[PDB]
């Protein structure tokens, strides 16, 4: 049922959300540090966590494909 | 005192809210995975997704909070 | 005011828009999915879809905000 496809993309978000919640964590942290002393490694690991959120925005735009096909499959 | 130890004492706070929430969601997909394996009615399904809605909602919620301090800390170099 | 920091500065404001129209949604969605009962699949689904964009233009400013703080902090 439809009902159960909102359901499986809701946990879909959550492992995504859960990743989202880890790197935003890590870069905020990471300037905190920056910003008390500058230091190359510690701006490479934010392009590293950068990166990372920018895998995840691509995760999130297939989710919103995949929902997009089932929603213009519905209104057929 | 410090504007930045006050940002990472919020940061730390809102860092032990996420390791609640994924506590919360580990707990959810537990009972998600025990309503999948039975038959469940289309009220049954109402009310699993009304909870999935709320850990989901919770969850995003931490994000803002997450983003307004982040927001604070671009503005106080700024 | 210098124009890294006006574009950081613009970036901003529009982060606080984005995160005000995604409370909002959310509320939306809250609201909506109170009426209990059964829940219409048309209406969740673009619910979802509505949540999803709004998700996904907050990532892009972080993102670009991101860039943004190391060019300023060098």
């Amino acid at each position: 049922s439809k009902q159960k496809e909102a359901i499986k993309v809701y946990l879909e978000l959550l492992e995504v959300h859960s990743r989202v919640l880890k790197a935003l964590i890590e870069q905020i942290k990471l300037f905190i540090e920056l910003i008390k002393r500058p230091d190359e490694d510690l701006a490479d690991k934010v392009r590293k966590s950068s990166e990372e959120l920018k895998k995840i925005i691509k995760e999130v735009e297939k989710i919103l494909r995949k929902v997009d096909d089932i929603l213009y499959k519905v209104k057929s | 005192s410090s504007p930045v130890d006050e940002i990472d004492k919020e940061v730390k706070k809102l860092e032990e809210e996420a390791k609640k929430s994924q506590e919360e969601v580990e707990r959810l997909k537990q009972e998600v995975e025990k309503a999948s394996k039975a038959g469940l009615d289309h009220e049954g399904d109402s009310r699993i997704f009304k909870k999935i809605h709320d850990v989901v909602t919770k969850q995003i919620k931490v994000i803002i909070r997450l983003i307004e301090v982040y927001v604070r800390l671009v503005e106080i170099i700024l | 005011s210098s124009p890294e920091e006006e574009k950081l500065k613009e970036l901003l404001k529009e982060l606080k828009k984005v995160l005000d129209r995604l409370k909002k949604i959310l509320e939306r969605n809250d609201e909506e999915i109170k009426k209990s009962d059964e829940l219409d699949d048309e209406s969740l689904l673009e619910d979802i879809v509505e949540l999803l964009k709004e998700i996904i233009k907050l990532w892009k400013i972080l993102v670009e905000l991101s860039d943004i703080l190391l060019k300023l902090i060098s």
